[PDB]
């Protein structure tokens, strides 16, 4: 009764929806052809056809078909529904105005049909998720567009947005500044919930608690496919406390120009060491706070607590959820803001993580994945900023954006909206 | 699906595009009776982007020959490989150029340009997506500097959205094959800045240093040279045809690449390149790789990079590997060569990766970068233009057919102007 | 004997199967379509196609014909009798024939 | 001069003749090895471990 | 500091410079012409296949009391060349139906590749085996040299495919089962084309050969063609007909002569011979 859509765009976001799905489906039970071997907890992703296979709630874009024809030549043709997998003619090619402004017009629309005949179908549509890779052009500019289209087409369905932004020394592109910038003062206004995903972050986690020294982008994937399950998993089952993606627009941003979030995940333990550690609930609680193991290149340390959402998935015991906050709360190095006195929402699922073949996580009785808003997300704004302005200075590489169809005077605003939203965060910050 | 038509023109042009269809078709498993005998079902889903399709299960390429004297497209016919191209595409003059960019532009090229335009347009809309463009010719020639950088202008002119590329040999002082290249090679030059989007440099001394150095072989000829140019030109659009982890085009290039409109010329380099005695005593590896890329005597250019500074760098990775050891080389090479590095820009370096590695290889990388160290050939080039226009030695044979010293003066300082816009952004400083 | 299978059906029959391949993709295409297939499963690689494939080969392409209507045009395309139909011959057949 | 036909073709392939035999110059105890996979190709449905390609050897 | 190409250089044996680049890259071609033995690609071995199994020998069929009679193999001679027919199965005809040319050999020597045979198309009222005048049959080529049985047949003339070199109408062998395959044999002298029509035919006597559908004559010409084995002439079909007219219709309006009866002669180049065994 209760149903999530999932947006994937760009080359980013497919990639990981690929990994999130092929994890839904193996904890579902559902074979790669999608027919259930047969020998209600899965209409959250998944939609009967009366007699056969379960099809995903699920779109897919890109204007190159790379990586589209891939998935359709792969073991998983049978599965997907051939006409939602919309495919392009031309690359956007690293630019913001080509996603935005010229060749999304005619796919926007397309992808807007696709998802009003696959919300009517559904009857008890909760949100949205949306997977984009902002510092590439499609992937920032129709995600853009798409939200935009949304926020007024649909409205008051909440959103929910994982966005990759560009790692501080780990990068490929040049000219994933510019666009940077542009696709934050989009999301801003109409993104509910925004969690960071950058690259360097997760690279570091890998070889600190995997032992992988020589990691690619399955890994990267992977890891985000088990937060998402873990997030979801309190609608799809049981627990003794159930959260909605409605206590998340509720329990996480204090105001609403103060939604930029980010996570960790814990216990990240390989096949070979699982049997000789502890592995109790207070240690992964404490592993979850450690500034190291965030997903996002951010040091909490110089920054205040607003909100935190936990979610506990397996046996876990409210008293051990309570002990541990006890001993997080008395402890020092973490500190939160004067006005807001409780800024805790746990979740408890009864269902163990579920462990993909192949992979690197090893089988666990007990996991934590935790949401936490601070105000230390400021800084990875204010070292963007600062390597936007230094080029942008001498208007380097600005006539590839005119020269489309692009007016020069949109830069200005997002520079100084963005600035406004770094004062703002340096402002809640203040004690009273 | 976005692909690209291919046009060459000279001797240089000819031989160039036949090694490079030559390395494309081995690539693919492409017979040469235009047949496919390949054995994964990966060489035929890109097929389209070099090779249109016709009856009696072949396949041909869609290039263009064109040249005023017909004795290299008559070789280049009989020769390996000569069957794939259409006898219709071969079009050629019975007068020649004589080596002048008068007799290139002007006289016989205005007359023969209209069926060269006529078979480029028609394969223009055989494609339902058009991509772009790739030339291949010497500037130091006359009939190729002069008539394709005509069908460079015209070309320009019909299509302003698509795409351009040339990889272009230019002359080098150290052998001089002919006592009036540095004219032509300022009229050409003159008309690329304006029309070429990209512009690849290729030095005949470079490639003889390459295979002097690196390959260590005893008595080279043109067609190593001609493989490999061949070669790097492959390496680019490798991500275009073949699937991977991050693919990137030719526009994602260009604008990744291109600063401002005027420095549209590149240096290029292939790795990795080896003599024949340690093939297999090195590690194909990710710091050996990217360590060997930023050589200095690597490059494809005669010109020396570290005596300029790198505006960016570009690197299109090949075959399965892992994007950590990527990045970190990158990072590491970008640090540690700081003072190689413009500052005012940060991260001025691309990564790309192609999960298809090439023939008889298992790692390789192509390196296009934009440097300020390209202007040392312009300088001697103009330097050489100048001495031998001063006495205004063998002009009448130029001025004979209705050009003017005015419009040489004009091309002089434009590239005097290119030179010195070229080379203020290396003391500019933020 | 209910019947036996005649020249007006075998038309029939290869009038659509003819005009199904048209209908995919674009007009110079199509042969390369039937060829790729072929490729795909012909391992020793000979030239010679066999009465199986031929029910396979026109599964994938989206024309179940019958057994019996199969066996009649099979026979009526091969004079050799010995069950064995050359891919180019086959080809040529279905694609560069003036007639019906 | 007899110079007879197949002293031809065994000079130009053993004794310099004016080319080069199929990009042997750039080859790497025998190699052709038409090496071809992609992540997805493999690693989704084959199930392989992700430390074990690349992996040279 | 061991310098290389000091200006004159001695062969690789010497250790002057550069010897083990060279030798190495010596050592390699062998190993790779090794290769090229391993897999059957050789050049080399493509032209002793194509030398041996063209060469081959065959056994000529006797004929007795010189008349030639269905499912013999005989030989076809040109009088005008004194040259006998041959097919060059690796030559291709630009066609989309498979089809390959065939030229007149000097050499009289019985060859696999000049052996023929001749056989009924379709039924006819002569019962007997032995080959009357004006009888249609097809020529068929010897079993071993292709498994699939191969005809000659000659298609009409067209802008679009003519000869090589000839320009006229030109033949091919073909898998054609079409009536193309039609031939018929025919007199020399101009008075007795209506009455030998059903006498029997006889070896070593010039005959002339009739195409049906066309009713052109096959012959050749002295134009220059080359394929693997040397250099030979074209054969064709076409009307050597003498170029003097006659006042033909003037003929039939007096009612003096008739249509069947050709009132023009023809040069030797049709004329064409059969050839049998000399020994049984
Ligand atoms: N973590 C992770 N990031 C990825 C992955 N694929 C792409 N990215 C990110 O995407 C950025 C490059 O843009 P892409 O996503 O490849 O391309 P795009 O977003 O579709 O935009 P265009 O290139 O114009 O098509 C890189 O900087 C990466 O950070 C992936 O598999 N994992
Ligand atoms: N790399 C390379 N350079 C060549 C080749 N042929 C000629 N050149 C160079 O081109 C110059 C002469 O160019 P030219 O033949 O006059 O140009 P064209 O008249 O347009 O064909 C000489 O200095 C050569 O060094 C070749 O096959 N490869
Ligand atoms: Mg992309």
């Amino acid at each position: 009764m209760r149903e999530v859509i999932s947006i994937h765009v760009g080359q980013g976001g497919i990639q990981v929806g690929n990994a999130c799905w092929e994890l839904f489906c193996l904890e579902h039970g559902i074979q790669p052809d999608g027919q259930m071997p047969s020998d209600d907890a899965f209409n959250t992703f998944f939609s009967e056809t009366g007699a056969g296979k379960h099809v995903p709630r699920a779109v897919f874009l890109d204007l190159e078909p790379t990586v589209i024809d891939e998935v359709r030549t792969g073991t998983y043709r049978q599965l997907f529904h051939p006409e939602q997998l919309i495919s392009g003619k031309e690359d956007a090619a690293n630019n913001f105005a080509r996603g935005h402004y010229t060749i999304g017009k005619e796919i926007v629309d397309l992808c807007l049909d696709r998802i009003r005949k696959l919300a009517d179908n559904c009857t008890g549509l909760q949100g949205f998720l949306v997977f984009n890779s902002v510092g590439g052009g499609t992937g920032s500019g129709l995600g853009s567009l798409l939200l935009e289209r949304l926020s007024v087409d649909y409205g008051k369905k909440s959103k929910l947005g994982f966005t990759i932004y560009p790692s501080p020394q780990v990068s490929t592109a040049v000219v994933e500044p510019y666009n940077s910038i542009l696709s934050t003062h989009s999301l801003l206004e109409h993104t509910d919930v925004a969690v960071m995903l950058d690259n360097e972050a997760i690279y570091d986690i890998c070889r600190r608690n995997l032992d992988i020294e020589r990691p690619t982008y399955t890994n990267l994937n992977r890891l985000i496919a088990q937060v998402i399950s873990s997030l979801t998993a309190s609608l799809r089952f049981d627990g003794a406390l159930n959260v909605d993606i409605t206590e998340f627009q509720t329990n996480l941003v204090p105001y609403p120009r103060i939604h930029f979030m980010l996570s960790s995940y814990a216990p990240i333990i390989s096949a070979e060491k699982a049997y000789h550690e502890q592995l109790s609930v207070a240690e992964i609680t404490n592993s979850a706070f450690e500034p190291a193991n965030m997903m996002a290149k951010c040091d909490p340390r110089h920054g205040k607590y607003m909100a935190c959402s936990m979610m506990y998935r397996g046996d876990v015991v409210p008293k051990d959820v309570n002990a541990s906050i006890a001993t997080i709360k008395t402890k020092r190095t973490i500190q939160f803001v004067d006005w807001c006195p409780t800024g805790f929402k746990v979740g408890i699922n009864y269902q163990p993580p579920t462990v993909v073949p192949g992979g690197d996580l090893a089988k666990v009785m007990r996991a934590v994945c935790m949401i936490s808003n601070s105000t230390a997300i400021a800084e990875v704004f204010s070292r963007l900023d600062h390597k936007f302005d230094l080029m942008y200075a001498k208007r380097a590489f600005v006539h590839w954006y005119v020269g489309e169809g692009m007016e020069e005077g949109e830069f200005s605003e997002a520079r100084e909206d963005l600035a406004a939203l770094e004062k703002d965060y340096e402002e809640v910050g203040i004690e009273t | 699906m976005r692909e690209i038509v291919h046009i060459q023109g000279g001797q240089c042009g000819n031989q160039i595009g036949a090694k490079f269809w030559e390395v494309i078709s081995d690539e693919h498993g492409i017979d040469p009776t235009g047949t496919y005998h390949g054995d994964s079902d990966l060489q035929l889903e890109r097929i389209n982007v070099y090779y249109n399709e016709a009856t009696g299960g072949r396949y041909v390429p869609r290039a263009i020959l064109m040249d005023l004297e017909p004795g290299t497209m008559d070789s280049v016919r009989a020769g390996p490989f000569g069957q794939l191209f259409r006898p219709d595409n071969f079009v050629f003059g019975q007068t020649g150029a004589g080596n002048n960019w008068a007799k290139g532009h002007y006289t016989e090229g205005a007359e023969l340009i209209d069926s060269v335009l006529d078979v480029v347009r028609k394969e223009a809309e055989g494609c339902d997506c058009l991509q772009g463009f790739q030339i291949t010719h010497s500037l130091g020639g006359g009939t190729g500097s002069g008539m394709g950088t005509l069908l460079i202008s015209k070309v320009r002119e019909e299509y302003p959205d698509r795409i351009m590329e040339t990889f272009s040999v230019v002359p080098s002082p150290k052998v001089s094959d002919t006592v009036v290249e540095p004219y032509n090679a300022t009229l050409s030059v003159h008309q690329l800045v304006e029309n070429a989007d990209e512009c690849m440099v290729i030095d005949n001394e470079a490639l003889y240093d390459i295979c002097f150095r690196t390959l260590k072989l005893t008595t080279p000829t043109y067609g190593d040279l001609n493989h490999l140019v061949s070669a790097a030109m492959s390496g680019v659009t490798c991500c275009l045809r073949f699937p991977g982890q991050l693919n990137s085009d030719l526009r994602k290039l260009a604008v990744n690449l291109i600063p401002f409109p005027r420095l549209h010329f590149f240096m290029i380099g292939f790795a990795p390149l080896t003599s024949r005695g340690s093939q297999q005593y090195r590690a194909l590896t990710v710091p050996e790789l990217t360590q060997q890329m930023f050589d200095a005597k690597n490059m494809m250019c005669a010109a020396d990079p570290r005596h300029g500074r790198y505006l960016t760098a570009s690197a299109l990775f090949r075959g399965r590997m892992s994007t950590k050891e990527v990045d970190e080389q990158m990072l590491n090479v970008q640090n540690k060569n700081s003072s190689y590095f413009v500052e005012w820009i940060p991260n001025n370096i691309k990564s790309s990766i192609c999960d298809i590695p090439p023939k008889g290889l298992k790692m390789a990388v192509t390196f296009v970068g934009n440097s300020t160290a390209i202007q040392e050939m312009f300088k001697r080039v103009a330097e050489q233009f100048t001495a031998m226009f001063r006495r205004k030695a063998f002009l009448h044979w130029y001025t004979g057919e209705g050009m003017d010293e005015m419009e040489f003066t004009e091309a002089e300082s434009n590239m005097n102007d290119l030179v010195s816009e070229y080379q203020q952004y290396q003391d500019a400083t933020a | 004997d209910d019947l036996a299978i005649t020249k007006e059906e075998v038309k029939g029959i290869v009038k659509t199967i003819r005009q199904k391949l048209i209908q995919k993709t674009k007009g110079a295409n199509d042969e390369f379509l039937l060829r790729k297939l072929f490729k795909e499963f012909d391992i020793s690689n000979s030239g010679f196609l066999t009465l199986d494939e031929m029910n396979a080969m026109l599964i994938k392409l989206e024309i179940p014909i019958q057994k019996r209507y199969l066996n009649a045009v099979f026979s009526q395309l091969d004079r050799n009798h010995s069950g064995v139909i050359e891919f180019e011959e086959f080809v040529y057949y279905i694609v560069n024939d003036p007639y019906p | 001069t007899p110079i007879d036909k197949e002293f031809n073709q065994h000079v130009i392939f053993n004794t310099q003749g004016v080319q080069q035999h199929i990009l042997f110059g750039h080859g790497v105890t025998d190699y052709n090895k038409r090496e071809y996979g992609t992540s997805y190709d493999l690693s989704f449905n084959q199930k392989i471990k992700p430390q074990t390609q690349i992996y040279s050897k | 500091m061991h310098n290389y190409n000091v200006d004159r250089k001695y062969q690789y044996n010497c250790r002057i410079g550069n010897w083990s680049e060279e030798w190495e890259l010596d050592e390699y071609k062998m190993k790779e012409y090794l290769k090229n033995k391993e897999k059957q690609k050789l050049v080399s071995t493509d032209k002793e296949d194509r030398l041996k199994r063209s060469l081959g020998g065959v056994n000529l069929s006797y004929a007795n009391e010189g008349l030639v009679k269905f499912g013999y193999t005989v030989m076809i001679e040109s009088d005008f060349m004194n040259a006998v027919v041959a097919s060059n199965i690796w030559d291709k005809i630009t066609g989309t139906e498979e089809a390959y040319g065939v030229t007149v050999t000097s050499q009289k020597e019985p060859i696999v590749r000049t052996a023929f045979q001749l056989l009924r198309y379709e039924q006819d009222q002569y019962q007997d085996d032995v080959i009357h005048y004006g009888q249609n049959f097809k020529i068929a080529v010897i079993s071993r040299l292709s498994e699939k049985p191969l005809y000659l047949t000659s298609s009409h003339i067209t802008p679009q495919k003519c000869a090589k070199f000839s320009r006229k109408q030109e033949v091919s062998i073909s898998t054609n089962e079409g009536i193309n395959s039609a031939w018929c044999f025919e007199y020399m002298d101009p008075k007795l084309r209506y009455e030998m029509k059903g006498q029997p035919v006889r070896s070593g006597e010039p005959v002339l050969i009739k195409h049906i559908p066309t009713c052109q004559w096959l012959a050749t010409d002295n134009v220059q063609y080359n394929n693997e084995f040397g250099q030979e002439f074209e054969v064709f079909c076409n009307s050597y007909q003498c170029h003097n007219k006659t006042q033909n219709l003037i003929a039939e309006k007096v009612g003096r002569k008739t249509i069947e009866t050709p009132m023009r002669n023809q040069t030797n180049q049709n004329t064409f011979r059969i050839v049998t065994a000399l020994y049984p």
